[PDB]
């Protein structure tokens, strides 16, 4: 679940955020790019990357078939 | 925080820096990798030694 991604990435408090831009859920939290990172509210470049960097992954987890 | 975690080693000037990552949290911060640190700014090689001997170190 995202909450367990988020919360294990020290991401926590970006849960809030997220949810309510819509990214409740795995499937769509992997759709948005770089850009949405930033504009849901993150402004530091170092949560620029902790987010990115995981999302990385998670998209090409769901890709592993 | 790792406020007086970084203090012992002589990093506390650092702590901020780690803040804006996520790594202000000693729940993950201890099981931190060389990659996850230069983008706090601790690119340097010295640097990145430091904080891993703190994981044993201080733990």
């Amino acid at each position: 679940t995202v909450s367990e991604w988020l919360e294990s990435i020290k991401m926590q408090q970006y849960t809030e955020h997220f949810m309510a831009a819509g990214y409740t859920a795995i499937e769509k939290v992997v759709q948005m790019t770089n850009d949405d990172i930033k504009r849901i509210g993150v402004r530091l470049p170092g949560h620029q990357k902790r987010i990115a960097y995981s999302l990385l992954g998670l998209k090409d987890q769901v890709n592993t078939v | 925080g790792m406020s007086a975690w970084l203090r012992a080693i002589g990093l506390e000037r650092y702590e901020e820096g780690l803040v804006h990552n996520g790594w202000d949290d000693l729940e993950f911060l201890s099981d931190i990798t060389e990659e996850d640190l230069e983008e706090a700014g601790v690119q340097d090689p010295a640097h990145k030694r430091l904080l891993l001997d703190t994981l044993q170190l201080s733990k």
